């Protein structure tokens, strides 16, 4: 999970 | 560089594979049957031709077949012939060769797209894909320039650049955008324009075919490439395609290792990219910090961005300087309220800013996460002391003991308001003084129309059971889109300013002038935010904050792709909808053709208040 | 009545 | 004819229903709120307006509200206004009126499409539809001619006919082809061309709106309509729409019963239609008599057709006259084999044919259905005697005692070969004499592109659990298509001739010149068959055998509708595919825009051998 | 009453059908093949027997076959024989006869369950049902008493689970066939009836026909067919289920015609309340529980509420008693009792309050709070036309309304079929801050009750409630408002949850139900009792049911897999009333005699929206 | 719908 | 069903 995502 | 050798003559297969590996190629594209060994399937006596039809399986090991050999279809196989006997023999032979490649377990298989009508080829391929279990990939060999446009002007008595893309588009549409059908692109001597190369770059290109005839010769004799060709090789190396070298050695003075060595040379001469590597075109789901409690690892991913928190610290620095003059420095205490304090990087930014501004602050760290409150309260016991007051409450339902000079929050998402920053800061502005400041001061979201066939296949592959079979097209996806094509410049959708002193429901109509023929696949959403006066954070692809990887773009898909041509304008409507319980987005394309309204009533995606 |  | 009165002024509502039911109308279109009672929803003091907002529920009973009243949206409600305050008040008031109509349980609600942009109206409607449980239909009130095109030429200093259809098309596309959204068409004085009316007649028209101003007066002073208006009324009366009469009494000497009386006069002034009644636009799965056994009630509707069996008897009569001269009338016995004899009717037809031809026949009645063998053998014991030999075997497995002079079969489906007549007759061809005849000796299938929003919605409504979510678009449907528009003339697809003394796999490309603008929704399949020389059975709409109802046309849907312009040819491709165990069809549209191959490998529909 | 004639001899089908319909029967149970015409399917020469196998389908019209004929399997067909040749021939002939019945389009087919092992019969039937398209129902002909327990004691060296035998046969059969909708019971009633709890288990089963031999009939003093009082009581119980009665056997009262056996059943049908008239058409028909808080009800939904006069009579009597109690007769003319009707509806509870204050001769200042904006239209037209200044109509939610004063009585009507599944506790919690400290809430308290039930038809209805685009077994995790009719109740109801007003609404209940029968548990039926004021109560509990009060059907909580229970085995179930800030739901789990999963965890299949 | 059910 | 359809 990276960039404000799960 | 992973590269391959395309041979159409393999006298012995083990010797040829050995020589190819000696030259340095990773795979070898070769015909599984003899290219000239035309076979009859209908008419006797040639239907009953005895003996083996091709080589033995046993000439290479199993792992050799599955990792080293890319099969080729025989050149005489024309399933779309105008002669019925030829096309039935070619259907049967294409089935036979595809089944032999499935039997050999080849990783890939090259089929040619060298004419406009390829419907029967598409049907035989689509029937092979749906018959049996096999996992080979199908690389459709299509040129950048059609061969009737590359021919010399030496005949006495005898759509230009967008021809072969429409060949590929028709083929992949007939085969229903299969995950197993990709592109092997032939790069010829004459190279098309920049926007033709952009649709092509948006495609599933798994390999690139470089004939040795397109290579120029230098003063030392080695093969080189033109500057436009070098630019195309760099754009393809961004995609990590495999280069296939075809043809014979035109630089006979040198070896065939030289064509490969030039590509290795270009490879060795090509923070955000290192972070985003391994996440390209990988669809996450956007975080919902208000409705879901995050994990330690999520917050840790947040806090590995020094640029964003340096920007917040600079904004608080400038605001503290503005709100307190130098003569009132030691007697004026500024109440800062960090709303959604997290594990505490915004609180540390505020403390470092008040040191740098050299002003006295009384800080509140509000956080509704009961598990991050543990971290905040251990911070408070050890480091912060009585300066910071940790509140374990929602900023909306928390009753403050005083008003705030500044409220600071990091509640922004990839689309700037999909994490309910307006609704959280709306309920958190009654404990702000009448001249109070909110950091971020305002934030805008920006949308651009995009084409990406791989992203469309990823969204299709997100079809989950026990729900609407097309509800994956009505969700935004946090995605580091890599293999895409942006059809038009981003335009602002929604703007929220805090404090709001005057409805968070919004409606926007955006008209995007497209100057190129394309196929719209979705909308990519970015944001900008003004924290304080000249301090901004942006994820827009032009004004992007450098090395700031907190936010990936957001993606709103559309259920069916919308074919667009030049001069048309894509008109799309975006709504920010809400009720007492939920917030969602709805979208619909209204020009050039209408789409359905996506996510009505938040039926596929809401953000929980 | 019904005549055109 | 069933008709209603559209009133915009209802002073007292029970009196109005009385005065409307006395003059013969069946329902009443009325505003649920006062049409001039503009409400405010955002600003004080008018937001807090006291008292009731509208009339009480209790003025009419529940049955009165659910059956007699069609609600109207207030004319000031403008959800697509360019002023944001008007837009938000209109969204809120539209929701209030729609919710009040859902609460009253009205059968229908009448909303206007009087401009090009109705996107926000579409969103508010499609969010109402997905909120709560309610069952109102939504009749979108759209004119045949835009109101700015039928204004007088009075101003001194100030898509022509395909305009309001594009309004409706955009609206129904944004609402995702809802089953609950239909058309209420306004017929003005200026009628459009004939091909505009055909698109209109292929739409979900539940009501037609006739102003009293389009009525012209006769010599006696009554309201009548022009001949073009009367023809439009007859075409609409074929669809069983309801007629809404709006406006004031323009013939004041008479009363308002006269317009309705003229409509009933045209109603009374208006065997296949009687049989097809109740089956219009009702999708069915095609019969598979080879893989399934038919009920006796399935055979009853076959034997309900006198024309087909009279034609078969005529063909056998002429063949028996040809094969036996008058001189050899008694000493020559012709062997007939009725293949798939059913419950009797072809055996009886052959017996009558040989009786009226005055020829001697030895007849075999082959039938694989054991339950139909029961009734065939009761026929044989009770009526036929030793002339007919009843065989309980498949014709492809049977070992005949002797060869045949004529083989007669009825194995034709609605698309002439979707019931495996080629494979069955090829299996049965080996016990035919070398100068033998097969009846039917010839059959061709025909395809024509069609548009129908209702048929598309029925195909979507065929979506089933435990199945691929778009398998329903990959199945032919035996449908008495009624509310459709046919885009081009039928054109022959596949031809089979028996006996075949030469592969039943077929590939056909059909190009349909579309002389109009449309939205392609599927393909309709018909067939012709030559039984004997000039005896034919046809369901093709120009060569249809009169009074014959044993075959409805086939519909091959497509997954997504394809918008077609004028001058654009539709190029479609059909495959008859087969293996050892099953036969299927695959189809794909290739021009103007491609579609996926539908039903690859027969994954959604096969015919079992 | 609809009745049929079972005949095993039909020499001519048209003549026999005419004679059967002449004497009053509505259908004819007959063999489609000859019962003695044993066919061979494997071994020559008898395999190749010529001629028609049975009589033609052209002897009756297609509608005659589709409506008037119930087909019978041939008696020699024994698909569970221990001889393999007989077993194979009987499988083949069973398939042939079933396929011919499907070809005829018969509405029903009778098959016998006359022995313990019927697994191969079940397999051939299950394969027939999953093959082709056909609509015929399959009536498994099962006796009430096993044939070996009805024989006379006349064997000198063989003297004569005893009562629960043939139900075990039927249970095993329909369990093998996966509880098909198309497989039902044709029950044979013999001379000697079993006990009353055996008759209750049978009555909870899909009985579509009852088979009455003429040999179980007694004889009058005038010489007519009659049945014993225990048989008549069985007939009266079966007439509630609307079964069809099949008369078998020969005319054992030969003096009068065979019409008399039918005439007695017509007599008993003509010799067997308002709730039963209201509930017709709704028996065993699952519908969703109403959620008035998060769904705005239609006007026709309110109309059936106002159609019950007993509930509003009781509310008016409770307000009457409370008004007398809170105002002495000396302070009658000067004390104004501020009433607040919360969720005022379209009017009827406000009208009850006004009528109560009139017959009590007391002065009230009434507030009618209602959140439904479309019922506020009705309320405000009521106020303009009738109520005037006495009633103040508020268009707000009781939980967020700011009252201008505190109430003496708050009156609500927020009770569901399980007394709290409409968030009456949560709504009346937010309506206590404008209640006076001596203020009264009506209803004062309410309790929910649960009882374990058994019903194959209810279980199949819940399975048929499976929807696409959701969890394939979520239908078992929702309560259903159901006029549950074809069911068997395994134990008495016990109280589950109690709420009292004015007052955590999360609850946990454990209920142990002693079982005295040998059944299969399919769910729990939930009822409620409410005390409005002192002795004024409304109850849907089937022992204390308020007479003629049809505002509430029982609730049903299913379980995903049926739990087979034996005698002396208590059923221990546990109910949770769970909630968060957003939603409220129920969870349940059977823990004895066999555990089941917790049904509806986190409200994943069913929540009540706050 | 009857008995408090839809 | 009519017209060769189930
Ligand atoms: N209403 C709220 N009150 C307090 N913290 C919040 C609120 N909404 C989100 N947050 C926190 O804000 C941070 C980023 O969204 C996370 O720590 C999250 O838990
Ligand atoms: N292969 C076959 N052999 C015999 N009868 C057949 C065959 N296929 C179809 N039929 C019969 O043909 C009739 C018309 O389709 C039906 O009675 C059907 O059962
Ligand atoms: N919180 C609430 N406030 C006001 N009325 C309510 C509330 N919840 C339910 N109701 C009303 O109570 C009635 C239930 O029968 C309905 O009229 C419903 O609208």
């Amino acid at each position: 999970g990276r960039g404000r995502g799960r | 560089v992973s590269s391959g050798r395309d041979l159409n003559c393999v006298p012995e297969i083990a010797d040829t594979l050995g020589a190819v590996a000696k030259q340095g190629f990773d795979f070898l594209c070769m015909p599984v049957f003899h290219p000239r060994f035309k076979r009859e399937f209908i008419q006797e006596p040639a239907k009953n031709r005895p003996g083996p039809q091709t080589r033995s399986d046993l000439l290479l090991s199993g792992r050799d077949w599955n990792t080293l050999i890319v099969g080729k279809l025989s050149p005489w196989i024309r399933p779309d012939s105008k002669v019925e006997k030829i096309r039935r023999n070619s259907e049967a032979a294409m089935l036979q060769e595809l089944n032999f490649g499935a039997y050999l377990g080849l990783p890939a298989f090259l089929l040619p797209l060298n004419q406009e009508d390829n419907t029967n080829l598409a049907r035989v391929l689509t029937n092979h894909i749906h018959t049996g279990h096999h996992s080979s990939m199908f690389w459709m060999r299509v040129p950048l320039v059609a061969p009737e446009d590359l021919r010399d002007d030496i005949i006495e008595n005898a759509s230009g650049e967008e021809k072969t893309w429409m060949w590929w588009h028709n083929f992949r549409t007939l085969c229903d955008y299969s995950k197993r059908i990709a592109v092997a692109l032939e790069i010829g001597a004459d190279l098309p324009s920049n926007h033709v190369i952009d649709r092509w770059l948006g495609e599933p290109i798994k390999a690139a075919i470089l004939p040795t005839s397109i290579f120029l010769t230098n003063k030392k004799g080695f093969p080189v490439l033109s500057k436009m060709h070098q630019r195309l090789i760099f754009r393809l190396l961004k995609l990590e395609v495999q280069f296939i070298i075809t043809g014979t050695n035109h630089h006979s003075e040198k070896e065939f290792c030289s064509y490969l060595q030039y590509l290795e040379y270009l490879s060795q001469n090509r923070a955000y990219e290192l972070f985003a590597k391994g996440y390209e075109d990988y669809l996450q789901s956007p975080l919902q910090p208000l409705m879901d409690n995050l994990e330690s690892q999520t917050y840790e991913v947040f806090e590995k961005d020094p640029i964003k928190y340096s920007q917040y610290q600079q904004a608080i620095y400038k605001c503290l300087l503005d709100r307190v003059p130098e003569e009132e420095k030691d007697t004026n205490v500024q109440v800062l309220m960090v709303l959604g304090a997290g594990r505490g990087p915004l609180v540390n930014a505020s403390l470092r800013a008040a040191k740098q501004a050299d002003r006295r602050i009384k800080l509140y760290a509000v956080e509704k996460n009961p598990n991050a409150v543990v971290t905040l309260e251990n911070w408070q016991f050890e480091e912060w002391g009585s300066q910071v007051t940790v509140v374990s409450s929602d900023m909306r339902e928390w009753v403050a003991p005083e008003k705030a000079d500044i409220i600071v929050s990091e509640l922004l998402g990839s689309f700037a308001d999909n994490e309910l920053s307006p609704e959280c800061l709306d309920g958190a502005q009654h404990f702000l003084k009448d001249d109070g400041v909110s950091i971020p001061g305002e934030y805008t979201s920006f949308l651009a129309p995009i084409s990406s066939s791989k992203l469309y296949n990823e969204v299709r592959a997100c079809r989950e059971k026990d729900r609407d079979p097309e509800a994956q097209f009505e969700m935004p996806y946090v995605v580091r889109l890599h293999n895409f094509h942006q059809l038009s410049a981003p335009q602002p959708c929604f703007t929220f300013s805090h404090p709001n002193r005057d409805d968070n429901n919004r409606y926007c109509t955006l008209e995007f002038p497209v100057e190129v023929n394309t196929v719209l696949h979705g909308f990519a959403g970015y944001f900008e935010t003004v924290l304080y006066q000249d301090i901004t954070l942006s994820i827009r692809p032009e004004t992007h904050s450098p090395g700031m990887f907190s936010w990936f773009p957001i993606l709103f898909p559309i259920k069916q792709p919308i074919t667009v041509r030049e001069g048309q304008t894509i008109c799309v409507r975006f709504w920010r909808c809400s009720n007492s319980k939920k917030v969602w987005y709805e979208w619909a394309v209204t020009a050039p053709v209408c789409s359905a309204i996506h996510n009505p009533t938040g039926r596929s995606y809401t953000i929980g208040l | 009545q019904f005549e055109d």
